[PDB]
């Protein structure tokens, strides 16, 4: 039978059978229930809608996302979660079809092992297989090298391959991602007199995000410009009227990814642990790691990010190495799709943790040779 | 519109593509003539040898 | 690996450039021309409604007009 | 319109530009590999002069 490739993410699940090109169902992983009290009577209300049902209803739901950073936090909204990606949005039946998740690198281990004991135990999978989210964005770009730099809407992480060989010894895990922004962008919206205070309409703001914004080639130069001219303020109409005019927030909200210090985070920049994670590999795979930077993720889809990045990286590295950064078009699903590969292939076929190895040596089965 | 933005996505790949394997040609072409110049100052070198081994 | 990149990638550098031009192609010639005619028509009916009801409207005010 | 065309022709343009340029450093590290090999033969044979000088 075929293979269901799930990848929870956190923000938008995306699903679907193994061996196409892209997901089946994508749709944002929140659980929203009323507020409200509700007078009318048989209306049919639910006492949770979730999913692309709670994007409608968000006027009188209260959304919460169930996974903060690449942890899950709640787990009954995750079960519920998956349930519904299993019978509604691809309504097949788990109990004949075996499933690939996607965990972000150094998570907890109980993470990873609640996982595995919920699909088998409630959902009744066949079999349940666990992999890093950067080695399958390194699968879909066609690489077998490469330092990957997947940036979610949790995590930040930073994978660094060679020759198929990973270096645990080299990931960086940064928890700066998508949400932050989004949060920042919110935060700095109130300095023209919009305020967004509501969990519902933390997803205007998004919206905003996703629309408007743009990583700036040079910041001060933009700064410097955004102060005299005009010609940036770009103008968006919320979903009841009332159209809003963003001006210098547009470059300053991405900015925060290679200035962390702008939402109080120590730590550098994603223009920096990527050339940190290179130097603390080997001394001859750093040329090949230069040449080959992959971008993933979705919040690596910023008009004009493989651009700073190149010229950051560019600054930092010794002047004779090449510094190329791949920015695939499909950087979204890219890490979809590579799971889709990596559950193609027939090589991967024996690698599936079976339910009678579950059976016999409990949840604990996955940190063992079956990663 | 829909169409026009994947045909310029298609005419910059090639504008990667070329740019890149131009500047390719252009540091093999360095490294090749420095090869070259460099045996051609062991030749001269041996020349000047012989001269010394010929007195 | 890498030999799937050609496979993927010049398939849809040229069927998808193509299929999508055919698209908007069509899509225009089936769209615009229709709609500016259709609303052409539309406006010379609607324009006879205005006509019938002026004719109506001065009738009746002229026989009710007491 | 205005822009597509614009950008259009400076694409092509750029494409055309790295792959001329590519091809030119090509064609110069062809004749300088084949004059460094002409060099190596060359020096081959002044060291079996100059070997035979020396005994
Ligand atoms: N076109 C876009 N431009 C800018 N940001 C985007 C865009 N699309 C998605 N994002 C950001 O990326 C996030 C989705 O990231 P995603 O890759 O789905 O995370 P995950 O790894 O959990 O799947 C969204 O929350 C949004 O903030
Ligand atoms: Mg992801």
């Amino acid at each position: 039978t075929t293979a269901l490739v799930c990848d929870n993410g956190s923000g938008l699940v995306k699903a679907g059978f193994a061996g196409d090109d892209a997901p089946r169902a994508v749709f944002p992983s929140i659980v929203g229930r009323p507020r409200h009290q509700g007078v009318m009577v048989g209306m049919g209300q639910k006492d949770s809608y979730v999913g692309d049902e709670a994007q409608s209803k968000r006027g009188i739901l209260t959304l919460k996302y169930p996974i903060e950073h690449g942890i899950i936090t709640n787990w009954d909204d995750m079960e519920k979660i998956w349930h519904h990606t299993f019978y509604n949005e691809l309504r097949v039946a788990p109990e004949e079809h075996p499933t690939l998740l996607t965990e972000a690198p150094l998570n907890p281990k109980a993470n990873r092992e609640k996982m595995t004991q919920i699909m088998f135990e409630t959902f009744n999978v066949p079999a349940m297989y666990v992999a890093i989210q950067a080695v399958l964005s390194l699968y879909a770009s066609g690489r077998t090298t490469g330092i990957v730099l997947d940036s979610g809407d949790g995590v930040t992480h930073n994978v660094p391959i060679y020759e198929g060989y990973a270096l645990p010894h080299a990931i960086m895990r940064l928890d700066l991602a998508g949400r932050d922004l989004t949060d920042y962008l919110m935060k700095i919206l109130t300095e023209r007199g919009y305020s967004f205070v509501t969990t519902a309409e933390r997803e205007i703001v998004r919206d905003i995000k996703e629309k408007l914004c743009y990583v700036a080639l040079d910041f001060e130069n933009e700064m410097a410009t955004a102060a005299s001219s005009s010609s940036l303020e770009k103008s968006y109409e919320l979903p009841d009227g009332q159209v809003i005019t963003i001006g210098n927030e547009r470059f300053r909200c991405p900015e925060t990814l290679f200035q962390p210090s702008f939402i109080g985070m120590e730590s550098a920049g994603i223009h920096e642990t990527t050339y940190n994670s290179i130097m603390k590999c080997d001394i001859d795979i750093r040329k090949d790691l230069y040449a080959n930077n992959v971008l993933s993720g979705g919040t690596t889809m910023y008009p004009g990010i493989a651009d700073r990045m190149q010229k950051e990286i560019t600054a930092l590295a010794p002047s004779t190495m090449k510094i190329k950064i791949i920015a695939p078009p499909e950087r979204k699903y890219s890490v979809w799709i590579g799971g889709s590969i990596l559950a193609s292939l027939s090589t991967f076929q024996q690698m599936w943790i079976s339910k009678q190895e579950y059976d016999e040596a409990g949840p604990s089965i996955v940190h063992r040779k079956c990663f | 519109m829909d169409a026009i933005k994947k045909k310029m996505q298609m005419l910059k790949l090639d504008k990667e593509n070329a740019l890149d394997r131009a500047e390719q040609a252009e540091a093999d072409k360095k490294a090749a003539e420095d090869r070259s110049k460099q045996l051609e100052d062991e030749l001269v070198s041996l020349q000047k040898k012989l001269k010394g081994t010929e007195d | 690996d890498f030999d799937d990149i050609h496979r993927k990638r010049m398939e849809k550098d040229l069927n998808e450039l193509q299929a999508l031009i055919e698209a908007h192609f069509e899509n225009r010639k089936k769209e615009e021309e229709e709609l500016v005619s259709l609303k052409d028509r539309i406006e010379r009916r609607r324009a006879e409604r205005a006509e019938q009801q002026r004719i109506r409207n001065e009738r009746e005010k002229e026989r009710q007009n007491r």
